């Protein structure tokens, strides 16, 4: 594709939702880590919150 | 008038109206209403 | 279509960045019982006009007026649902799965009704006045 | 429901029976968006060729601002074929 | 009677419910004042 | 053109209850808020 990039691109997808992501959720705890957790469940990308629910669910577990 | 699409499109091509009726006649197409009959109405008094 | 799916067959507002047609508001207190003035289509419950596709304007009174069935008797006390859930999807030339919103608007509307005629029963209530 | 501000009062501001009569002529509808306009209809441009470059260049820019007003101007592009039958009256107005 | 006084009450009738509009008109923009 | 004598029926109750209403109504959305 040019060099090595459809087996880097496909982890960047699953890197660059937490380079956002996690970059939002800096320092909240117990339930306020759950209250940003609601607005990034709001998200309005739809294939972002099955491909992040994997941490989603141990924020909410 | 006192906008964009309210102004400017009056006065392109040929222009003139009256300024409140033409910033009437600009609100009546966010009003639903249908492009013959408020002119026919219009046309059949005027 | 997924949050109109959830408005259409629960009393359930997902409110997707609020860009979906639908939104709730807390204006309940202006005229909580009675609809003293209009409550349930552009203010407490709210029809962003312009936020409707075309082949759904076409009826989005009747998505606007589907859900408050399920959403008003819920607080007084018939469990007000749909069983009936039909999921909605684009298709080439098509609009099949918005022409269900007439049967789940009825549904809606059967169900409300099927307690206010009958459990609060208007026909013999009203009678009284 | 508010003919009141855009339907009686543009009735009563036409400085001209159909006096209540026009409001029901002209009785909109606010559930529609049924535009009657085509791609045929953006030709009547062409006959005010006093600077047409700035009378083509105005529509494509109208579309790319964020309002969808702009569809039921076809019939209003063309407007009074009468001569000056609505431009005049402003330079009346002005004294 | 000449199939035209009726009609013409029926008229007046309209611009009663002109005239209850304009009624409206000066009610809704008095409801900004002193409410 | 020719007019088929009964739509002036409906047309009677339509403009009774319309302007009836209206006509009490409208005045008295003042006593709603005046009283």
């Amino acid at each position: 594709l040019r060099r090595l990039l459809v087996w880097t691109y496909d982890p960047k997808i699953r890197l660059k939702t937490l380079a956002a992501l996690v970059d939002h959720c800096q320092g909240r705890k117990g339930g306020e880590l759950a209250s940003a957790v609601h607005a990034y469940t709001k998200t309005g990308d739809p294939y972002m919150r099955s491909l992040v629910q994997h941490i989603l669910s141990l924020v909410s577990h | 008038t006192e906008e964009m699409e309210l102004y400017e499109l009056a006065q392109a091509a040929g222009g003139g109206i009256d300024p409140d009726v033409f910033k009437i006649l600009v609100d009546l197409l966010k009003l639903n209403v249908a492009p013959l009959a408020v002119f026919q109405m219009l046309k059949s008094m005027c | 279509f997924e949050v109109l799916e959830k408005w259409i067959y629960r009393g359930i507002i997902h409110d997707p960045y609020s860009e979906f047609m639908v939104e709730e508001h807390e204006l309940r207190k202006e005229r909580i019982q009675e609809d003293y003035n209009d409550k349930y289509w552009d203010q407490r419950y709210t029809i962003v006009q312009q936020q409707i596709p075309s082949f759904l304007q076409k009826m989005a009174d009747k998505i606007l007026s589907t859900g408050k069935y399920l959403n008003v008797v819920r607080e007084c006390g018939h469990d007000v649902t749909c069983p009936v859930a039909k999921e909605i999807i684009y298709t080439l030339k098509e609009r099949a799965y918005v022409e269900q919103i007439e049967k789940a608007f009825n549904y809606a509307s059967k169900v409300l009704l099927d307690f206010l005629m009958e459990e609060k029963e208007l026909v013999a209530h009203l009678r009284s006045i | 429901r508010i003919h009141h501000d855009v339907n009686e009062l543009l009735s009563l501001l036409r400085v001209h029976a159909e006096v209540y009569i026009d409001l029901l002529q002209k009785n909109r509808t606010p559930y529609v968006t049924t535009t009657v306009s085509a791609h045929s209809a953006k030709v009547k441009i062409a006959e005010f060729s006093r600077t047409p470059e700035d009378f083509l260049k105005k529509y494509d820019e109208l579309k790319s601002k964020n309002t969808r007003n702009l569809d039921p101007l076809v019939y209003l592009l063309s407007k009074l074929t009468e001569d000056k039958e609505t431009l005049q009256y402003l330079q009346q107005n002005a004294k | 009677r000449n199939m035209k006084d009726f009609e013409n009450q029926i008229t007046e009738l309209k611009k009663e419910n002109f005239n209850l509009k304009l009624r409206i008109y000066f009610l809704e923009e008095r409801m900004q004042q002193e409410f």
